[PDB]
RNA sequence: AAGGUAAGUAU
C-alpha cells in the first residue's frame, strides 16, 4: 500500500508527540521543546 | 442620489479592473491605459459600461495612416474643450418618474389611437404608433408582437420570476421583469456609439490593437 | 431547366427507372454531340428545355 | 545502397523504434529491450561523423509472435530518458519500390 | 495523522527519489509537528489515495536529514519539492522562487491539477512548467 | 527577435515566441535582405552598380540593437554623388554634398509599440546614433539606413540616397512590403493567432458570364434539388393523394463535362415516412 | 488620469441622469409597411397533386410581418 | 539632385527551377529550407512530386471512354 | 522580362565558419 | 479508486470506417455549422444582451 | 526588497 506499515505510524505519532508538546507530554513547554 | 452607492461602485469597478490587471501581469500598471477595458467586444476589448468618469487621455488619443503618399498623424480627441472621458451609465437611464410619465402619456396616446382605429374597419395603425416607440413601462413596443396573443395567457409571471431564485440555481439580476414580457425598458444603442468615438473612433481604437500588423484593410467585413 | 427530365417521357421513364439505389449514368444529350460548338451545344439543349417547361 | 540491411533481412518481424536520445540509444540499451529470446538489430540510423543518431532505430526478430508481444510491450517506457515510441516497420527495398511503381497504374 | 511514509534517514530520501521510473516523488520537506506542515500533510494524505497511481509522497524531516537543508535551501515550513525523474522541475506558479511550493494548499483539487500538469511536463521531458492558476495573488479579496 | 518587453507577461510572452517560432526574425531579414538585393541588381543599369553584394553577417546581427555589421554593400563604378541625410519624405537633393565609391544600406527590423510607433522619428534617430557611433563599423561614410515596424508594418528610410535612386528605394519597399513572403507567413500567423479570420469574399452568385464562359470553366456541375425530393402524387376523387416519393436522382447535368450524373436512390431512401422537406 | 476610474461624486453636478438618452426606433418599417399595402390591396381585391413527380411544392422573433396590431 | 530618373520597372517576383511564380508558402518554405540547409524528407519530396504531377495533368486538360461504352447496349 | 533565382546563406547548422557566408 | 494516469494522447492508428462511423455517431458535425465567428462591426445587440 | 531564472543538449 501506499501508506506507511503500522509501526512506522507509531513511530511518527510518538515522534510528533515528542517533539510538540502542546497537547501532549506531561506540560507544555513549547511547539518545538525537545522535552515538555 | 445615493453617494454611497456611487463610491461603492466605483470601488469594486477598480477591484474588477485591478483584478484584470493582475491577470494580465503580476505588477501593477503605472499608466493602465483605459482602451483596453472599454473597447467593445466587436472591436475585440472587454467593453466594461462602467458608471465611472474617467478621462481619456490626449497622448492616447492620437493615430497615424501609413499611405503611399506619406506618413498622416491624426487626433480625434483635439477639440479645446474637456479631456474626453468615457460616458457613465447614467446619461442614458431614463428617469424613474420620466419613465411613468411617458409610460401614462404614451399609453393615453396608445388607448386614443386604438379607439380611433376601431371605427377604421380594421386593425390598428401599427405604423403611425412609431411615434411611440420604445417608450411606456408595459411593452408598449411589443404591445405588437406576435406571441402578445400567447403571452395574454399568462398571469402574474412577477411572482414566479422572483421565485425562480428558489427554482434556479443562478442568480437573476432582472427579476424586477422578464424580458420579453415588460420589454426592453432601457434603450442602451446609443452607449455603444458614444463609447466607441469617445475613445478617439475605431481608426483611434485599432491604432493599438495590432490591427495595421495585418495588411488586409479589413476594417469592415472582417471575422 | 431541370423539368424537362421530368416532362420528357424518356427521362421520365428514367425517373421510373431512377428508383434502383444504385447510381445510374445518364448520358448527354445527342443534340449537344451533333451541335459543332461545345459552347453553343448547352445552349440548344436548354433551348429546347426551356420551352419544354414552359409547355 | 544499404549491403548491411539484405543481411539483417533475415528476420522478418521488424520493427522501428523513435524518440531516441543521441546519448541515450545505445548497444546496452537494446540489450535490455530484447526481452525475447530471439536475435535482436541494434543498428540505428547516425551521423556519419559524429555519429550523433537521429532518434530512429530498427530490431530485428525472427518470432512474429514476439514481434506483437513487444508492439505492446515496450510502448511508452524505455529505460533511458527519451520515452520509446514503436512502430510497424514500412521499409522498402528497391526491388519493392520498382514493383510499386510498376503496379502504380491500377 | 501523518500517515504518509517517512525518510528516517537522509540518504534513504536520496535512493528512493533515485529509485523512480515513470512516476512523480513529491518530496515534501519540513516537520510534521509545525501546523502549517500538519495540513499540508494532510493535504497530501488526502490526494494519495487519488493519484497513488504515478504520484508517490515521501515526507521527510529536516532535522533527520540537514544535509539536503543547504542543497536546496531548505528554510521555509510546507516546503514541496517535485524532483521527477531525477530532475528538479521548475514549476511556475506565479512565485519568485519557482522550485518549491512552501505552503499548504487550500483545495485539493488544486493540488491535484498542479501535479498530473508537473507529471505530464516530465513525461514530455521539459524541465520547466507552468501553472494553470497563478499564486501572485491570493484572490483574497 | 527584436521585440523589448516591459514586465514579464506570461501571456504576451508565449504568444511572441509562438509568432517568432523558428527564428522568423532572422528569416524576415534575411527575405528582405534578398529582396532588395534583387531589386537593386535588376535595376543595376541605370544605378552604376558594378558591385551590389552583403557582409559575412554574424547570425545574431539581424536582431541585435545596433547595427555593428553593415547589410547590403554597392560599389560603383568610378564616383557616386550623394546628398545631405533626409528622409524620403523629401524632395530636395543638392548630390554635390559628397562623392563617393561606395553605398551602404542597412534594414532595421523593429517592433512598433503604441507610443513608439513613430517610424519617421525612430528612423533619423536611429540613423543619427548608429552612423554617429564607435562600436557600429561601416565600410563607407555615405548611405541610407531603412526602417520596417512590424507592428506597424511600416517602411521608412534615413540617410543619402543614390542620383535618381530615392522614388526607386520607395518603390522597391512599397513592393516588397506588400507581398514579402516573410512579412505574408508573419501575417498568416497574427491572423491565426488572434483569430481575427479574413474578411470573407463574395462569390459570383452572378451567371449570366459564366454561362458563356461555362466551356472556359475546366470542371462544373449542377444538380436539382427538387428532383431528388420530387414525389409523385395519386389523384382521387374521394381518396387521400399518395405523395409517394419517386426516385432519388436529383436531375444532375454537366454541359461542360460532355455527360450528366444520374445519382439514382430508392424512391424510399429518398424520402421516408414523416419526412419533411428539410 | 487612466491610472483609476475617477469617483462620480466629484463631476456629479456636471449633468443630468439620460441627459443624452434617446428612444429606439423599428425595425423593417418600410418592409413591413410594404408587406401590410400588399396585404390590405390583396384584401380589397378578394372582397370586392398530379402524376409528375416534381408537382409538388418545395417545402423547405414575435415580430407582426402584416405590420397590423393584432 | 539633377538625377532626371525613371520610374523603375522592377517588381517583386520569385522564380522556381520551372519559373512558375510560387505562392508565397512556398517561398518562404524555399527560404527555411536554404537557411536549415536541407530541405524535406524522401517522402516529402515524393508527395511534392506526386502533386506537381498531379496539378501539370490537371492544366493539360474521360468522359469519350464513357459515352463510347454505353453506346454499346 | 527576366528573373535568375536567388540564393540564401544556410545559417542554420552550419559550423563552417561563425559569420554567415556570404 | 485512483484517477487514471493522463498519458499523452495518441492518435488512432489506422481510421476505419467503424471507427469513421463513431465519429459519424459522436462527434462536433453540429457545433461546427454553428460559426462562432463575430464581425469586427458592432452587432445590431445591447452590449450585455446575452 | 520583491511577486520578471525558458527549458534541452554534451563540453
Amino acid at each position: 500500500e501506499v501508506y506507511a506499515p503500522g509501526l512506522d505510524i507509531e513511530s511518527s505519532l510518538k515522534q510528533l508527540a515528542e517533539r510538540r508538546t502542546d497537547i501532549f507530554g506531561v506540560e507544555e513547554t513549547a511547539i518545538g521543546k525537545k522535552i515538555g | 442620489n445615493t453617494q454611497e452607492l456611487l463610491d461603492l461602485l466605483v470601488k469594486c469597478e477598480n477591484k474588477i479592473q485591478t483584478r484584470i490587471k493582475i491577470g494580465l501581469n503580476s505588477k501593477m500598471p503605472s499608466r493602465f491605459p483605459p482602451v483596453v477595458f472599454y473597447t467593445p467586444k466587436e472591436l475585440g476589448g472587454l467593453g466594461m459600461l462602467s458608471m465611472g468618469h474617467v478621462l481619456i487621455p490626449q497622448s492616447d488619443l492620437r493615430w497615424s495612416k501609413q499611405t503611399d503618399v506619406g506618413i498622416t498623424h491624426f487626433r480625434s480627441g483635439m477639440s479645446h474643450e474637456e479631456d474626453q472621458l468615457i460616458p457613465n451609465l447614467y446619461r442614458y437611464i431614463q428617469p424613474w418618474e420620466s419613465e411613468f410619465i411617458d409610460s401614462q402619456r404614451v399609453w393615453a396616446e396608445y388607448a386614443l389611437k386604438r379607439q380611433e382605429a376601431i371605427a377604421q374597419n380594421r386593425r390598428l395603425t401599427l405604423e403611425d404608433l412609431e411615434d411611440s416607440w420604445d417608450r411606456g413601462i408595459p411593452r408598449i413596443n411589443t404591445l405588437f408582437q406576435k406571441d402578445r396573443h400567447t403571452l395574454a395567457y399568462d398571469k402574474g409571471w412577477r411572482v414566479r420570476t422572483d421565485f425562480k431564485q428558489y427554482q434556479v440555481l443562478k442568480q437573476n439580476p432582472f427579476w424586477w421583469t422578464h424580458q420579453r414580457h415588460d420589454g426592453k425598458l432601457w434603450n442602451l444603442n446609443n452607449y455603444r456609439t458614444d463609447m466607441i468615438q469617445a475613445l478617439g473612433g475605431v481608426e483611434g481604437i485599432l491604432e493599438h490593437t495590432l490591427f495595421k500588423g495585418t495588411y488586409f484593410p479589413t476594417w469592415e467585413g472582417l471575422f | 431547366p431541370f423539368q424537362a427530365c421530368l416532362k420528357v417521357e424518356k427521362f421520365g421513364d428514367l425517373i421510373l427507372k431512377a428508383t434502383e439505389p444504385q447510381m445510374v449514368l445518364f448520358n448527354l444529350y445527342d443534340d449537344w454531340l451533333k451541335t459543332i460548338s461545345s459552347y453553343t451545344a448547352f445552349s440548344r439543349l436548354i433551348l429546347i428545355l426551356r420551352a419544354l417547361h414552359v409547355n | 545502397e544499404d549491403p548491411s540491411l539484405l543481411e539483417w533481412d533475415a528476420d522478418d518481424f521488424r520493427i522501428f523504434c523513435g524518440d531516441l536520445g543521441n546519448e541515450v540509444n545505445d548497444d546496452i540499451l537494446a540489450r535490455a529491450f530484447s526481452r525475447f529470446p530471439s536475435f535482436l538489430k541494434a543498428k540505428v540510423i547516425r551521423d556519419k561523423r559524429t555519429g550523433k543518431t537521429k532518434g530512429y532505430g530498427f530490431v530485428s526478430f525472427k518470432d512474429p509472435s514476439d514481434y506483437v508481444r513487444a508492439m505492446r510491450e515496450m510502448n511508452g517506457k524505455y529505460v533511458g530518458s527519451r520515452p520509446i515510441k514503436l512502430r510497424k516497420s514500412m521499409w522498402k527495398d528497391r526491388n519493392l519500390d520498382v514493383v510499386r511503381k510498376k503496379q502504380k497504374e491500377k | 495523522s501523518y500517515m504518509l511514509p517517512h525518510l528516517h534517514n537522509g540518504w534513504q530520501v536520496d535512493q528512493a527519489i533515485l529509485s523512480e521510473e515513470d512516476r512523480v516523488v513529491v518530496i515534501r520537506f519540513g516537520h510534521d509537528w509545525d501546523p502549517t506542515c500538519m495540513k499540508m500533510d494532510e493535504v497530501l494524505y488526502s490526494i494519495a489515495e487519488k493519484v497513488k497511481n504515478f504520484a508517490v509522497i515521501y515526507l521527510v524531516d529536516i532535522t533527520e536529514v540537514p544535509d539536503f537543508n543547504k542543497m536546496y535551501e531548505l528554510y521555509d515550513p510546507c516546503t514541496v519539492m517535485f524532483f521527477f525523474r531525477n530532475k528538479h522541475i521548475m514549476i511556475d506558479l506565479g512565485t519568485g522562487n519557482n522550485n518549491k511550493i512552501n505552503w499548504a494548499m487550500e483545495d485539493k483539487q488544486e493540488m491535484v491539477d498542479i501535479i498530473e500538469t508537473v507529471y505530464r511536463g516530465a513525461r514530455k521531458g521539459r524541465g520547466l512548467v507552468v501553472s494553470p492558476k497563478d499564486y501572485s495573488t491570493k484572490y483574497r479579496y | 527577435t527584436g521585440i523589448f518587453m516591459h514586465g514579464k507577461i506570461p501571456t504576451l510572452k508565449i504568444s511572441l515566441i509562438q509568432i517568432f517560432r523558428a527564428h522568423l526574425w532572422q528569416k524576415i531579414h534575411e527575405s528582405i535582405v534578398m529582396d532588395l538585393c534583387q531589386v537593386f541588381d535588376q535595376e543595376l543599369d541605370a544605378l552604376e552598380i558594378e558591385t551590389v553584394q552583403k557582409e559575412t553577417i554574424h547570425p545574431r546581427k539581424s536582431y541585435k540593437m545596433n547595427s555593428s555589421c553593415a547589410d547590403i554593400l554597392l560599389f560603383a563604378s568610378y564616383k557616386w554623388n550623394v546628398s545631405r541625410p533626409s528622409l524620403l519624405a523629401d524632395s530636395k537633393d543638392v548630390m554635390d554634398s559628397t562623392t563617393t565609391q561606395k553605398y551602404w544600406i542597412d534594414i532595421q527590423l523593429r517592433w512598433g509599440d503604441y507610443d513608439s510607433h513613430d517610424i519617421e522619428r525612430y528612423a533619423r534617430a536611429k540613423f543619427l546614433d548608429y552612423t554617429t557611433d564607435n562600436m557600429s563599423i561601416y565600410p563607407s561614410p555615405t548611405g541610407v539606413l531603412i526602417a520596417i515596424d512590424l507592428a506597424y508594418n511600416l517602411h521608412s528610410a534615413y540617410g543619402n540616397w543614390f542620383p535618381g535612386s530615392k522614388p526607386l528605394i520607395q518603390q522597391a519597399m512599397a513592393k516588397i512590403m506588400k507581398a514579402n513572403p516573410a512579412l505574408y507567413v508573419l501575417r498568416e500567423r497574427i491572423r491565426k493567432g488572434l483569430q481575427l479570420y479574413s474578411s470573407e469574399p463574395t462569390e459570383p452568385y452572378l451567371s449570366s458570364q459564366n454561362y458563356g464562359e461555362l466551356f472556359s470553366n475546366q470542371i462544373i456541375w449542377f444538380v436539382d434539388d427538387t428532383n431528388v425530393y420530387r414525389v409523385t402524387i395519386h389523384k382521387t376523387f374521394e381518396g387521400n393523394l399518395t405523395t409517394k416519393p419517386i426516385n432519388g436522382a436529383i436531375f444532375i447535368f454537366n454541359p461542360r463535362t460532355g455527360q450528366l450524373f444520374l445519382k439514382i436512390i430508392h424512391t424510399s431512401v429518398w424520402a421516408g415516412q414523416k419526412r419533411l422537406g428539410q | 488620469p487612466t491610472g483609476e476610474v475617477l469617483s462620480l461624486v466629484g463631476k456629479l453636478e456636471g449633468t443630468r441622469m439620460g441627459d443624452k438618452a434617446q428612444r429606439t426606433k423599428p425595425q423593417m418599417q418600410e418592409e413591413r409597411r410594404a408587406k401590410r399595402r400588399k396585404r390590405d390591396e390583396d384584401r380589397h381585391d378578394i372582397n370586392k397533386i398530379d402524376e409528375t413527380y416534381g408537382v409538388n411544392v418545395q417545402f423547405e422573433g414575435d415580430e407582426d410581418v402584416y405590420g397590423e396590431v393584432r | 539632385k539633377e538625377k532626371d530618373g525613371y520610374k523603375p520597372d522592377v517588381k517583386i517576383e520569385y522564380v522556381d527551377e520551372t519559373g512558375r511564380k510560387l505562392t508565397p508558402k512556398e517561398a518562404f518554405r524555399q527560404l527555411s529550407h536554404r537557411f536549415h540547409g536541407k530541405g524535406s524528407g524522401k517522402m516529402k519530396t515524393e508527395r511534392r512530386m506526386k502533386k506537381l504531377d498531379e496539378e501539370a495533368l490537371l492544366k493539360k486538360m474521360l468522359g469519350t471512354v464513357a459515352l463510347l461504352q454505353e453506346k454499346q447496349k | 522580362n527576366v528573373s535568375q533565382k536567388r540564393k540564401y546563406r544556410q545559417y542554420m547548422n552550419r559550423k563552417g565558419g561563425f559569420n554567415r557566408p556570404l | 479508486k485512483p484517477l487514471p494516469a493522463p498519458l499523452d494522447g495518441q492518435r488512432k492508428k489506422r481510421g476505419g470506417r467503424r471507427y469513421r462511423k463513431m465519429k459519424e455517431r459522436l462527434g462536433l458535425t453540429e457545433i461546427r455549422k454553428q460559426a462562432n465567428r463575430m464581425s469586427f462591426g458592432e452587432i445590431e445587440e445591447d452590449a450585455y444582451q446575452e
